[PDB]
């Protein structure tokens, strides 16, 4: 069925959120902040409520990339 | 370094 519909929906989407989490901070921690602010913008649109994220993103992030982050959002 | 992912999640959603 439906996106959603499944059990295994929520499962994949959790694994996604953190990978992306994931692939995004070791991209910005290699000095790639184009495709850091791609997967960090994925994780935020699957998460249904993203505030303390964005909140805690524009707190860790240089604010040039939270600009492109704001782009990308 | 990348275990900055472990803030993000703990924000989580």
């Amino acid at each position: 069925g439906p996106l959603g519909s499944d059990l295994k929906d929520a499962e994949a989407v959790q694994k996604f959120f953190l990978e992306e989490i994931q692939l995004g901070e070791e991209l910005l921690a290699q000095g790639d902040y184009e495709k850091g602010v791609d997967h960090l913008t994925n994780a935020i649109a699957v998460c249904g409520q993203p505030q303390q994220l964005l909140q805690v993103l524009q707190q860790t992030l240089p604010p040039p990339v939270f600009q492109m982050l704001l782009t990308k959002l | 370094g990348p275990r900055l992912s472990r803030l993000l999640s703990a924000a989580g959603c």
